[PDB]
C-alpha cells in the first residue's frame, strides 16, 4: 500500500519543493520506488526511480541535476525534491511500487501549484452552516444539511461527510470548485434517512493550508 | 514504446456493455498490458493485467479481447454500474524474472473519460426545498427524470449567481442544488420547468 | 483469411570460417500448412536437408525448422527458397554473415 | 510458468502435404505426442515421453484418437454443408492448461476456421461464443448435450492440471536452467555508413530471457530495436537487440536468475 500525505503543494516560481509518499507492509530498503507526472490533457510519464540497493535511474528528457530521490530506512518514506520549478511543472505526481508480485500500486497523487509571487492573504477553507427548512424535514421525514467553503487558492480539496463514529457514509453528494476574482469556492450536501435521523453528523474537509497544520472539522447538529 | 487511446470521452447507460479499443506500438517479444480506472479523488485502481503468450484475461465484469498480429488490447465490460464514472488508463510493461530492480517502466496512454448516464427509469415529481445562512441561500432539488431542467429563483436584488451541478442520486433519478448571494433573507420564491410542469417552493410549505 | 510466412536464416553457432556449423532457415506466421522448403548453396538446392515437424502455434498459424551441416566460406552465399499460397512468386531470402 | 497444450489439425483435400488430420501435443514448447491419419497411431515425440508410461495408455488413446479422427472428418462435412465452401479448407481445435508458478489455475478450449476463431468456450458459464450467424446454428447444436459439455469443464479443471503436473515431473531436462546465454557485442553495418551495437546472446534455455540497453545510468526509451527468440537446433535459444550508435552504453542480460552486465569495449 502507497499513500501520499500532501495533497496539494503550493511553491513559489524558482524553487526548491518536497513532495512525501509513505509505504505500508513492505519495507524500502527491500524495494524500488518510481515516480510518475501527470500533466493535464496529456500522457502519465516516468520521471525517477530509485534501486533497493540505492542506485538512481531516469527518463530521457530530464536534465542532469533537477530531480532528487530519497528514502530513509527509520521513517520508511519515500521524497521527491523538485529543483528551479517552472509553469511546466504543474501536474498530479503520483510514486509507484510493485505489488505482490505482478500488479503495481501507485500513491493518492500531489497536484504542484507554481505561483509568481508569495501568498500574502489567508488562504484557509471559510466553513458556512446551513440547515434545512421545517418542511423537508416533515413531510419527507429526511433532513439535507450542506457545507459552503470559500477563500481558498490551491483548489485541490477533499470532502467527507460522517457522524459521531467515524465512517464515511454513502451518498455523499458535491457540485464543482467556482471561480471567485483570484480564489476558489465549493458546496456539498448530505442527505440522511429517519433512522440516522437523530444521529449528530460530522462533516470533515481535508486541504493544505488548514488550521494549526491538522484536518478541519465542522460540525452539524440534527 | 508509445500507447494511443483514440476514445477521449465514451457516454453509455447503466446495466449496459463498453468496449474501449487501445492501441500499442512495441518491439519486446514478452511484455505485460495493465487496464487503470483513474477515479476523480486522484484515485489510481488496477483492474486487470494481460500477457504476452496469455489467453484473454477475465477478472469479473472486466474481461480483455488481444490482438497480438493487430496489436489491440479492447476492455469491455460486462455490466454498467454508477461508480464506472472515471478516467480509463491503457499501459504497457515488461515481463521480466529477477528482483523489481528500477527499470520495470509502465508506457502509459492518452486515457479515455468514461460518464455513465442514468439507465431507462420513469419519470418523477421534482420536490424544491429551501436553506439560508445571512447574505448566502440555496434551494435542493430531490428524485426526478431526465436531466431536462430550468431551475430559476426569483430576488428583490441579485449580487451573483451560480452555475447549478447536477448530480445522480442512488435511488435511480438526478439530483440540483443551486444558490447565490442575495441581500433579501426573508424573500425568496423558485420556479422550475420539468416534464411541462411548474413547482413551486410554497407547494410543500 | 490467409497468412503470409516470416522467413528469418541464421546460424546455430557464430559465424567462422573453417570451423562446421548448421544452417537454418526458419519460417512462421503461415496458413495453411501447405508449404515448400529448399536450402540453396550457390543457387543449387542441397539433396539432404533434415527437418522439424509441422509445429502448431496458439495463433492458429504453423512454424517450421530446416537443418543441415555446413562449412561457411567468404566465398559461398547461402539462402533458401519458399513457396506457399500467399506468395505468387516463391520469395528468396539471402543470409548475412 | 508451465503449459499443456493438444492440438488438431483438418485438411479437407490433401496433396504433396499428405495427411488430412495431425494431433501433436506439447509441454510448453517441446513436442512430446504425435499422431497422423498416415499411420492411426499414438506416436512419442520426446526421449522422457517413450519411457515413465506405460504401452496401455499409448494404445487407450491410439483408439481415442482414431474417435477424434472420425468426427473431425463429421465436423468438416457439416462446415462444408452450413457454409457455401467446397475445395481445400482448415478445421482446428486447441485444449489446454497454464499453470502458473504461483499456483494459479487457467483453462482454455478454442475451434477454429481457416486459421480463424470459430468457436471459444467459457467453463464459468458452460457456453459457446459464436463469432456469426453461421457459428450460431453450430452453437446450439453443441449446447443441447449438457453432459458434452460440463465434461470439457470437468477435464481441463482438475484432470488437465493433473495431467501436466504428470508431464512435468516425468521431464527433469525442461526444469533446468543448465544453459546460460553467452552475450557478445558486435559492431554492424548495412549500408555505407551506419553504426548500431548487437547484442547478441546464444546457447540459453529456457527461452525466456530479457535484454536492454543503458546509456551511463539511463534507458533508451523508444529507441532499443529487438529481434527474435529462435530455435538454434540443438535444444537451445538465440536473441539479439540492437541500438543505433552516436559520439558509456551498457547491456543488460536477465536469466536464469542471472543479472548479467557489458560495458562498452
Ligand atoms: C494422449 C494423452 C493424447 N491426447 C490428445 C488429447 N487429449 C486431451 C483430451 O483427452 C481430449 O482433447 C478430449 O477430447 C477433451 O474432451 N487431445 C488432442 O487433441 N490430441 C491428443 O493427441
Ligand atoms: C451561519 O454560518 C455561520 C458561518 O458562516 C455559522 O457560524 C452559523 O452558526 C450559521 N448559522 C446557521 C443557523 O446555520
Amino acid at each position: 500500500h502507497l499513500e501520499q500525505p500532501q495533497i496539494s503543494s503550493t511553491k513559489t516560481l524558482s524553487k526548491t519543493a518536497r513532495l512525501e509518499c509513505v509505504v505500508s507492509g513492505i519495507t524500502i530498503s527491500a524495494t524500488s520506488v518510481y515516480w510518475y507526472r501527470e500533466r493535464p490533457g496529456e500522457v502519465i510519464q516516468f520521471l525517477v526511480s530509485i534501486s533497493y540497493d540505492g542506485t538512481v535511474r531516469k527518463e530521457s528528457g530530464i536534465p542532469s541535476g533537477k530531480f532528487e530521490v530519497d528514502r530513509i530506512p527509520e521513517t520508511s518514506t519515500s521524497t521527491l525534491t523538485i529543483h528551479n520549478v517552472e509553469k511546466q511543472d504543474i501536474a498530479t505526481y503520483y510514486c509507484a511500487l510493485w505489488d505482490r508480485y505482478y500488479k503495481k500500486l501507485f500513491g493518492s497523487g500531489t497536484t504542484l501549484v507554481v505561483t509568481d509571487k508569495q501568498l500574502d492573504a489567508d488562504v484557509s477553507p471559510k466553513p458556512t452552516i446551513f440547515l434545512p427548512s421545517i418542511a423537508e424535514t416533515k413531510l419527507q421525514k429526511a433532513g439535507t444539511y450542506l457545507c459552503l467553503l470559500e477563500k481558498f487558492f490551491p483548489d485541490v480539496i477533499k470532502i467527507h461527510w460522517q457522524e459521531k463514529k467515524s465512517n464515511t457514509i454513502l451518498g455523499s453528494q458535491e457540485g464543482n470548485t467556482m471561480k471567485t476574482n483570484d480564489t476558489y469556492m465549493k458546496f456539498s450536501w448530505l442527505t440522511v434517512p429517519e433512522e440516522s435521523l437523530d444521529k449528530e453528523h460530522r462533516c470533515i474537509v481535508r486541504h493544505e493550508n488548514n488550521k494549526n497544520g491538522v484536518d478541519q472539522e465542522i460540525i452539524f447538529p440534527p | 514504446q508509445k500507447v494511443t487511446q483514440a476514445q477521449s470521452s465514451v457516454s453509455m447507460p447503466v446495466r449496459k456493455a463498453v468496449t474501449l479499443n487501445c492501441l500499442y506500438e512495441t518491439s519486446w517479444w514478452s511484455y505485460y498490458i495493465f487496464w487503470y480506472k483513474q477515479l476523480p479523488s486522484k484515485e489510481m485502481i488496477f483492474l486487470i493485467r494481460q500477457g504476452s503468450d496469455e489467453q484473454n484475461a477475465k477478472s469479473g465484469r472486466y474481461s480483455v479481447n488481444f490482438k497480438k498480429a493487430a496489436k489491440s488490447v479492447a476492455l469491455t465490460i460486462s455490466a454498467l454500474q454508477l461508480e464506472d464514472s472515471a478516467k480509463y488508463f491503457c499501459a504497457l510493461g515488461v515481463r521480466a524474472f529477477l528482483r523489481d530492480w528500477g527499470i520495470r517502466v509502465l508506457i502509459f496512454g492518452k486515457g479515455t473519460r468514461v460518464t455513465v448516464e442514468p439507465r431507462s427509469q420513469p419519470h418523477t415529481k421534482p420536490s424544491v426545498f429551501v436553506m439560508k445562512n445571512g447574505t448566502n441561500v440555496a434551494c435542493l432539488v430531490k428524485e426526478f427524470y431526465p436531466k431536462d431542467i430550468r431551475i430559476n429563483l426569483v430576488s428583490s436584488k441579485k449580487i451573483t449567481e451560480f452555475d447549478p451541478a447536477i448530480v445522480i442520486s442512488p435511488s435511480g433519478k438526478y439530483n440540483a442544488v443551486k444558490l447565490g448571494k442575495y441581500e433579501d433573507s426573508n424573500s425568496v420564491t423558485c420556479s422550475v420547468q420539468h416534464d411541462n410542469k411548474t413547482v413551486h417552493s410554497t407547494d410543500f410549505e | 483469411i490467409q497468412r503470409t510466412p516470416k522467413i528469418q536464416v541464421y546460424s546455430r553457432h557464430p559465424a567462422e570460417n573453417g570451423k562446421s556449423n548448421f544452417l537454418n532457415c526458419y519460417v512462421s506466421g503461415f496458413h495453411p500448412s501447405d508449404i515448400e522448403v529448399d536450402l540453396l548453396k550457390n543457387g543449387e538446392r542441397i539433396e539432404k536437408v533434415e527437418h522439424s515437424d509441422l509445429s502448431f502455434s496458439k495463433d492458429w498459424s504453423f512454424y517450421l525448422l530446416y537443418y543441415t551441416e555446413f562449412t561457411p566460406t567468404e566465398k559461398d552465399e547461402y539462402a533458401c527458397r519458399v513457396n506457399h499460397v500467399t506468395l505468387s512468386q516463391p520469395k528468396i531470402v539471402k543470409w548475412d554473415r | 510458468t508451465h503449459s499443456l497444450r493438444y492440438f488438431r489439425l483438418g485438411v479437407s483435400d490433401p496433396i504433396h502435404g499428405v495427411p488430412e488430420f495431425i494431433s501433436v501435443g506439447y509441454v510448453d514448447s517441446h513436442p512430446i505426442t504425435t499422431y497422423d491419419s498416415v499411420t492411426r497411431q499414438k506416436e512419442p515425440r520426446a526421449p522422457w515421453m517413450a519411457e515413465n508410461l506405460a504401452p496401455d495408455h499409448w494404445e487407450r488413446y491410439t483408439q481415442l484418437l482414431r474417435g477424434w479422427q472420425q468426427m473431425f472428418k463429421v465436423e468438416l462435412k457439416r462446415l462444408q454443408r452450413h457454409y457455401n465452401h467446397s475445395g481445400s479448407h482448415t478445421y482446428q481445435r486447441m485444449i489446454g492448461c497454464e499453470l502458473l508458478e504461483d499456483g494459479s489455475t487457467t483453462g482454455f478450449l478454442q475451434y477454429a476456421y481457416d486459421g480463424q476463431d470459430f468457436l471459444i468456450f467459457n467453463k464459468d458459464t458452460l457456453s459457446w461464443l459464436a463469432v456469426d450467424n453461421v457459428a450460431h446454428t453450430i452453437k446450439q447444436a453443441w449446447e443441447a448435450n449438457q453432459h458434452e459439455l460440463l465434461y470439457q469443464k470437468n477435464w481441463l479443471e482438475e484432470e488437465c492440471i493433473a495431467w501436466l503436473k504428470r508431464f512435468l515431473e516425468y521431464g527433469k531436462d525442461t526444469l533446468q536452467r543448465t544453459e546460460p546465454p553467452l552475450v557478445r557485442v558486435n559492431r554492424k553495418e548495412t549500408f555505407p555508413g551506419v553504426t548500431a551495437l548487437f547484442c547478441k546472446a546464444h546457447g540459453f534455455y529456457p527461452p525466456e530471457i530479457y535484454m536492454t540497453w543503458m546509456k551511463n545510468g539511463e534507458e533508451i526509451v523508444q529507441e532499443i530495436d529487438y529481434g527474435d527468440i529462435l530455435p538454434s537446433g540443438d535444444g537451445t535459444y538465440q536473441a539479439w537487440a540492437s541500438i543505433e550508435l552516436d559520439p558509456l552504453y551498457s547491456c543488460h542480460v536477465e536469466h536464469s536468475g542471472v543479472h548479467m552486465v557489458l560495458q562498452v569495449p
